[PDB]
């Protein structure tokens, strides 16, 4: 797996 | 998007009283689709947790858990996979690649989930999947207590997996993703 970075979507992401 | 939260070895309240406060506030309803738990709830106020989260919440008996009307295994089918649970204390050695690879062929399944080593992995094998969310609360296994609190994401289209992973690392949650194409 690879680290993600500030911008990157993932689905717990608050909106 | 299909999104399935993937997780296990609570063991509250013997081992850890909660979730990490920083899961608790990303792990809110109406984001998640379906539950797939490890076990290790030991009891049901994690029970009653997990339906706040999602209604439709599978867990497999764990070796300390309380309510033993959880089946051992399951094999469910979410979008285009057919996906293999189990706590995974019936693996010996404990966590064993080619005890996993064998359980893989005698479920018959594209991704297996399993639990017991309280590690994080998420890895492609003989061109199947495999899964352990770790523990989420960081529980002590009989071996080491040095344990990263973990859980997985799986987010399921048609072919594809993109599996987050969310660890408690450094007082923070670190995201890390890989993704899985059934063949």
């Amino acid at each position: 797996a690879v680290p993600l970075e500030f911008g990157d979507y993932h689905p717990l992401k608050p909106i | 998007h299909m999104l399935v939260l993937v997780l296990g070895d609570l063991h509250i309240p013997h081992r850890c009283n909660s979730l990490p406060a920083k899961f608790k506030k990303l792990l809110v309803p109406g984001k998640i689709q379906h539950i797939l738990c490890t076990g290790n709830l030991c009891t049901k106020e994690s029970y009653d947790y997990l339906k706040t989260l999602a209604g439709d919440v599978h867990i497999v008996r764990g070796d300390f858990d309380e309510n033993l009307n959880y089946p051992e295994q399951k094999v469910v089918t979410v979008g285009q996979f057919k996906i293999g649970l189990i706590h995974g204390h019936q693996v010996i050695p404990w966590g064993d690649m080619a005890s996993l690879a064998l359980l893989q062929r005698q479920f018959d399944v594209d991704i297996l989930i399993s639990g017991h080593t309280h590690k994080f992995e998420a890895f492609e094998h003989e061109n199947k999947f495999y899964i352990n969310p770790g523990s989420a609360t960081g529980a002590y296994n009989a071996l080491e207590t040095n344990i990263i609190p973990s859980f997985v994401l799986m987010d399921i289209q048609a072919s594809t997996v993109v599996t987050y992973v969310y660890q408690l690392i450094g007082d923070d949650v670190k995201v890390e993703r890989i993704e899985y194409k059934k063949p």
